[PDB]
């Protein structure tokens, strides 16, 4: 469920 | 109109606890994720922490995982870093960064956009001492082709940063402060010169004005011409 | 993780040249890579975004290019506040910097003017004593301090700095420090220190005698 650390964390 | 800036930088022995803030302006904080990066001496700059936009997700170097813990309140526009059993190798300037911030959601990985001043962090046994300063007085040995120098010496101060100003005239050729060597004691030291006219040598008096904040001393010291 | 690595790691040009900065990734990223400006004390300052787009706050003098593996940036023509430090960043998969690449500025050959100061009394009384030889105003950065304590070569016991290129005349200064301890400040009679530069007609020295 967690999203990759380099997609869009806004 | 991105505003950040960083606090809570100091002073830390090895294995102790320390908590950096970032408070943060022009911008609607809770919908922008924000980083943590560091510049380390001898090193260059290295990521350390990314934190989603309302805290759900967290990622975090390797070198720090375990130790350092990166939190954030919308409500009150600040970032959080908590570092914990520190060394010596975490000694950097930490700057809190936004994520890069696209209004369209064109692209599919993101990096970083605007970086905050950042807050110097020094992980070290030595304690904070204040500069002996001793005059660099000037003399025929001081003197290079109608050039005479003359300085202050700002020797074992800890931690960065000091800074040195004079009293120049109208002729004052320039005016070096040296970027600061470590010493094997892990002390700092430096020196700050002033070039002046040759003729200027027993016409004046000049004074450099030594500044350590971290130690919360000033010393005036004056350089007086030497007869050799 | 993915390495990027810069050329040239430094480069010296004219305020008007073009200069290009070429970053290359250990593996293929697209074009999922920034470039920053830095300046000694400043922030970092981003300046092109996904490889090749600029950010509408900074000057179209500056253009970026390339993608998978290779990477350009390039300064048409260079003003005199563009002389900094370049960092290329990938974010394809965490977030890595290359090592910098400094721009510093060129200018003519300038001779150090060279300069040597006894300790002070007041150092000698607590214990030590600081000589420093002092090299202001020279250009290229190449310099050599040699300090001789009775015509011996000193080695391990010298502390050098130089500070940045000079935002006015574009030279560089360098202090040279050696520190003994009274006791053996005073086991030694002449104080020396010879400097080389190409700007200097012949290898300058300047040297005190203990206690003149």
């Amino acid at each position: 469920g967690n999203p990759d650390p380099n997609a869009n964390p806004n | 109109q991105v505003q950040l800036v960083e606090s809570g930088g100091g002073v830390v022995q090895p294995g102790r606890s320390l908590r950096l803030s970032c408070a943060a302006s022009g911008f609607t904080f809770s919908n922008s994720g924000m980083h943590w990066v560091r510049q380390v001496p001898g090193k260059g700059l290295e990521w350390v922490a990314i934190i989603w936009y309302d805290g759900s997700n967290k990622y975090y170097a390797d070198s720090v995982k375990g130790r350092f813990s990166v939190s954030r309140d919308n409500s009150e526009n600040t970032l959080y870093l908590q570092m914990s059993n520190l060394r010596a190798e975490d000694t950097a300037v930490y700057y809190c960064v936004r994520a890069y911030f696209d209004s369209e959601n064109l692209y599919d990985y993101y990096g970083m956009d605007v970086w905050g001043q950042g807050t110097t962090v020094t992980v070290s046994s030595a304690s904070t001492k204040g500069p002996s300063v001793f005059p660099l007085a000037p003399s025929s040995k001081s003197t290079s082709g109608g050039t005479a120098a003359l300085g202050c010496l700002v020797k074992d101060y800890f931690p960065e940063p000091v800074t040195v100003s004079w009293n120049s005239g109208a002729l004052t050729s320039g005016v070096h402060t040296f970027p600061a060597v470590l010493q094997s004691s892990g002390l700092y030291s430096l020196s700050s010169v002033v070039t002046v006219p040759s003729s200027s040598l027993g016409t004046q008096t000049y004074i450099c004005n030594v500044n350590h904040k971290p130690s919360n001393t000033k010393v005036d010291k004056k350089v007086e011409p030497k007869s050799c | 993780d993915i390495q990027m690595t810069q050329s040239p790691s430094t480069l010296s040009a004219s305020v008007g040249d073009r200069v290009t900065i070429t970053c290359r990734a250990s593996q293929s990223i697209s074009r999922w890579l920034a470039w920053f400006q830095k300046k000694p004390g400043k922030a970092p300052k981003l300046l092109i975004y996904t490889a090749s787009n600029l950010e509408s706050g900074v000057p179209s003098r500056f253009s970026g290019s390339g993608s998978g593996t290779e990477f350009t940036l390039t300064i048409s023509s260079l003003q005199p506040d563009d002389f900094a430090t370049y960092y290329c960043q990938q974010y394809y998969n965490y977030w890595t910097f290359g090592q910098g690449t400094k721009v510093e500025v060129k200018r003519t050959v300038a001779a150090p003017s060279v300069f040597i100061f006894p300790p002070s009394d007041e150092q000698l009384k607590s214990g030590t004593a600081s000589v420093v030889c002092l090299l202001n105003n020279f250009y290229p950065r190449e310099a050599k301090v040699q300090w001789k304590v009775d015509n011996a070569l000193q080695s391990g016991n010298s502390q050098e700095s130089v500070t940045e290129q000079d935002s006015k005349d574009s030279t560089y200064s360098l202090s040279s420090t050696l520190t003994l301890s009274k006791a053996d400040y005073e086991k030694h009679k002449v104080y020396a220190c010879e400097v080389t530069h190409q700007g200097l007609s012949s290898p300058v020295t300047k040297s005190f005698n203990r206690g003149e």
